[PDB]
């Protein structure tokens, strides 16, 4: 009852650490740095190192999505921590990458990931484990195999780090790290917490709308600019919280014949409330139900009223939630904002220079920056842009790191796919894409 | 050989050993981390030769200053990890 | 036919279901965007069969959600098929005499949103104004939506009342529904901890004043 | 030296207390509600309680304004603080009101003010002291004329408090409390501390602009809708930074003949400039200067194009710091926005709920409330109002108060002008005044 | 006749007495309030009859649990005043 937590979002970005309140560690003798053994669900089990957390709450245990999935755990879920004393330096760890994280990767695995991962640092890992190495311009995952202290250890200076050749097939309840999850938004801290809010009791404990007739939020309406990363929050939301996720896409919508339009709106909320608890993503809303005036069209007119009634045709509906994207409040039709719709709205907002750091640090995860390289200097030269305009900027830098390197590598041959891992951005890359 | 003043705050340290997998745990308070030191040979006399330095993980800091206090250096219950040098 | 006009969630598909009930009639909903979501064609047989059953089963009320969506003014329309099912509209209902004892129900935002023939005089011929609901009712309304909720003593409505001017029913149902989830939130960290009852515990669960405040201002 | 300090804001509304850092009481060695002895200009001393504050930099420390004025001081100045081992408790002090602040009141004055000032508080004073009472929707001030351990002492349960007969006429270099200062505005901290750095250097240390050639802020314009406190905050900042204070209201300009107008603009800006360091506060710029293509007039053009020269016409200006008051940037000709003139804007917004409170505790000071009163609750049902709304609300409030208790005292006779100390503010009242 | 652990953590209080302005001032540590009650009479024997209570000023807070400690009190460095009763 004690050694009892609920997950929550980790701060300090080391897989390895989960992190405690400091009375908690107290209660439980758990010394800073120690090897904690954590139990999740489906009887699975993951080592860690603890510190302390003076903003983590006493009830709650911060980890991040690696060690949440290796416990097939979520946000909000309840694990029991336990220390570890007689945990080993391992004699010798095998360990072999999951094949979709690979594939296009002709490097060394060993030298390029592993050796830099775990060297001196004295990394704790079990069998069964899944971990995430990044590197360039990529992150690879890995399954641990075997452990010679068996089924754990630590990966000290002496443990003997094997591959030993061919990629593993991902198994089905193994969660890709490569999805979307509240680590990769950043600047929406107020938002992604009211939006987390009105979702968890519909999207995590579903059984409750079926004890009681109190209504939770069915539609809500995300407004801001193009680029801002609205579809980026519903999908992470789905994600964590572990609900199926259907895109309907404007667009791609409006492109059909008269009639297959009404059917994919029909078949989008069929498929959502046969795979509840879900989300409906409705990408580019104004799209599909522009401004009463706006729509000329017959078939136009029927479309939006297909919408509308399906919005009505949600009760608890085995638990659906429909999340939509639009610039602005009065661009779509004043109709989905009534009652039984779109009655909840959040504004993604530009985000500042703080969230303009933290867009920059998660479009950079992957790279090799120079030790020249501020981010907080590119915060400030960038007061316009949005999300997406920073992932651009990351991208046209790392580009030109790329093309700078192009020369010298045709000429003293082509290497190519490969020395991106040794190749490094420099803020003069940086300098050479805010410029552009 | 590591005399306590019972009447002063108390901490304990867990040593992890390069030497294997050992893990010592001792009682401290306001002794120096030279102290850990000496708690070290004075369990592994083969050390007393052998050259080494004591580091916490994550991140990994090398304790540099040995004269200074458990207090003064943060290391109120903590692990130390002895690297060999 | 009677005209219930007002914003929305002041309850007018609520008058029209009670009074159903209440009578003892039989009450078939035409929804306007269920109706216009349908193919040309299909709208209009739609309608037809929704008179014909009404009818068949008399007495009986027909309620007509969103009336606005199916006989808009009569420029707004641009369609021809658009301009089909209006006058389908207005044929059904001139076509029900004392009828077998059939009521028929509408419901619309403002008088000048609709076509003004429906306003007619066999037809839409009796208004009825569902305003925004004053201190008094807001009160009421607040005691019908908390009637199976546990509430706290220091819950109080007539306060709840008085902080919500603008508000119209459904902004009030919507208020008991933040408050009560928000019990539930703050309940549902302790309980997951000390295993999860979840699907009960739910009845010695209060909803709080503090709940309310919380609620108020979101 | 260490016990030198800076003389900041108040946090506790305590005449009695000043507030220094944890670490600077340390320093000093100073009990918690140890009497200290404050230094100030002009051989000024006082005598207070001295407490922590958490918030208070190690340099500073936080007084009232009576305590300020008792010491011939100004925030930002420096006061030399010391313990005081040797006060004793008093044997009979001596007080008596000020004349211009005990007009109309025709009370016990040791009934009302007094006794329940001191009653078991055990404040020290110190002779030539004014201190403030307030009660009965008024301030009364009090001068301290003798103390019987001479000339300091507490005033202990067993001290003789005389103030027997004959207010006193009011010294010249004694403020009145009853001048507008920052402890009247309420909900403001973010913008009042904004325009306080502005004016800081130009009010306050005049000498330096004539030793540098930096250009300071000349011209500030407060926006915000009616009823904010953009008067009060320009009227505050003249008083606390010691300037002369030249108020042009936009309509009494507008009220004057063609000519008399520009007459009116041309003294103020001469008065302000011969009294400098001075403060010009422009009420209602829009009045006077409206969009250029809103005036009609052709006096009306003249006395705009007056207004620019006149803003140009101020060089280093002695030291003149223009500030107005509009309802929003565009009201106005932007041509008073170029760059030697207003070149510094300040919003003052709508105040939130948090600001609502500290407004609405303002508003009170004065009254006595009844335990039922809640202002936290005021604040909460008051989304929209503004600082004049607010004090309108505590203003009808206590009319009401006293309605209720008119008819009871017109029966028994009519103590009238009285009785209004014992009279309680109750949340009836404030129900009552809430929906009118 | 009061005694202190000068191994302890220690305070100094200054003691309003209602006896007129009698400033005493005394170290202690870990005492309880009760224990500035003692050194009060001990300090005053003709109190030792005498109905008082200890409060401190601003705001004006009767010390009634004499049982807790000076630190739990939060006392530490504190005027306390003695008010007649
Ligand atoms: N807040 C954000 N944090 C991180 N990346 C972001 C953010 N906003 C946008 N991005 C990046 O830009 C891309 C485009 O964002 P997207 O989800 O399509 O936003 P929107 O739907 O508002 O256009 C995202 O996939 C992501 O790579
Ligand atoms: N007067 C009212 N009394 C009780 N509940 C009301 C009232 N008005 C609205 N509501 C609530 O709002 C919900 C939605 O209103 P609805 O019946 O659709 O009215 P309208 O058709 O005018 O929008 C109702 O189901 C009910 O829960
Ligand atoms: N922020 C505030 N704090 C305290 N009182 C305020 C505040 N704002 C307004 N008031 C009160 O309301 C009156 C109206 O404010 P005023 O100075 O005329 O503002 P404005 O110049 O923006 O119209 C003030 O004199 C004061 O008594």
């Amino acid at each position: 009852r004690p050694n009892r937590l609920i997950v929550d979002e980790a701060i300090n970005e080391d897989n390895s650490v989960v992190s405690l309140s400091q009375p908690k560690m107290d209660e439980l003798q758990l010394f800073r740095g120690d090897t904690v053994l954590l139990k999740g669900k489906k009887r699975r089990e993951a080592v860690c190192i603890v510190l302390s957390d003076d903003t983590c709450s006493d009830e709650k245990i911060r980890m991040n999505r690696v060690v949440r999935n290796n416990l097939r755990v979520r946000l909000g879920d309840v694990i029991s921590i336990q220390p570890c004393p007689d945990v080993k330096y391992g004699k010798r760890i095998h360990v072999l990458p999951i094949d979709d994280t690979v594939e296009g990767i002709t490097g060394n695995l060993f030298e390029v990931y592993l050796k830099p991962y775990f060297l001196e640092a004295y990394r704790p890992i079990r069998k069964g484990d899944i971990f995430l190495v990044r590197g360039g311009m990529r992150a690879v995952e890995f399954k641990v195999v075997e452990t010679d202290p068996s089924p754990y250890c630590i990966v000290a200076p002496d443990t003997v780090i094997h591959c030993e050749g061919e990629p593993i097939k991902r198994e089905d309840e193994e969660e890709s790290l490569n999805e979307v999850g509240y680590d990769d938004i950043g600047g929406c801290r107020k938002q992604l917490a009211q939006i987390k809010e009105m979702v968890e009791l519909p999207l995590r404990h579903p059984a409750l709308f079926k004890a009681i007739g109190v209504k939770p939020p069915r539609g809500i309406l995300l407004y801001g600019p193009p680029g801002t990363g609205k579809t980026l929050i519903a999908r992470a939301v789905a994600n964590e919280t572990g609900a199926f996720f259907f895109l309907i896409n404007g667009p791609e919508i409006m492109s059909k014949l008269a009639g297959e339009s009404e059917s994919n709106l029909r078949k989008a909320f069929e498929e959502a409330a046969a795979n509840a608890p879900a989300i409906i993503f409705i990408d580019e809303l104004d799209a599909i139900a522009p401004k009463r005036e706006k729509t000329h069209g017959e078939v136009e007119r029927r479309i939006v009223s297909q919408l509308l009634t399906l919005m009505d045709g949600l009760k608890q509906r085995a638990h659906v939630i429909v999340m939509a994207a639009t610039n602005r409040p009065n661009s779509i039709d004043p109709a989905l904002r009534r009652f039984g719709r779109f009655d909840r709205e959040v504004d993604i907002g530009i985000p500042d220079a703080t969230g303009r750091l933290e867009i920059l640090q998660i479009h950079t995860k992957n790279m090799k920056l120079a030790d020249d390289v501020d981010l907080e200097q590119v915060a400030n030269e960038t007061h316009g842009h949005v999300g997406a305009d920073l992932a651009a900027l990351c991208s046209e830098a790392a580009l030109q790191a790329i093309r700078k390197k192009m020369d010298l590598i045709d000429l003293e041959d082509t290497i190519d796919a490969e020395v991106m891992n040794s190749l490094a951005v420099t803020m003069d890359d940086f300098r050479w894409a805010l410029s552009q | 050989m590591i005399l306590i003043d019972e009447s002063e705050p108390t901490t304990n340290i867990q040593i992890r050993l390069a030497d294997g997998g050992r893990l010592v745990q001792k009682f401290n308070h306001s002794h120096r981390i030279s102290d850990i030191r000496l708690f070290i040979v004075d369990a592994r006399p083969a050390m007393a030769a052998t050259s080494f330095i004591l580091m916490t993980t994550f991140p990994n800091k090398e304790l540099a200053d040995e004269s200074q206090t458990l207090k003064e250096a943060n290391l109120l219950n903590a692990v130390i990890v002895q690297r060999l040098t």
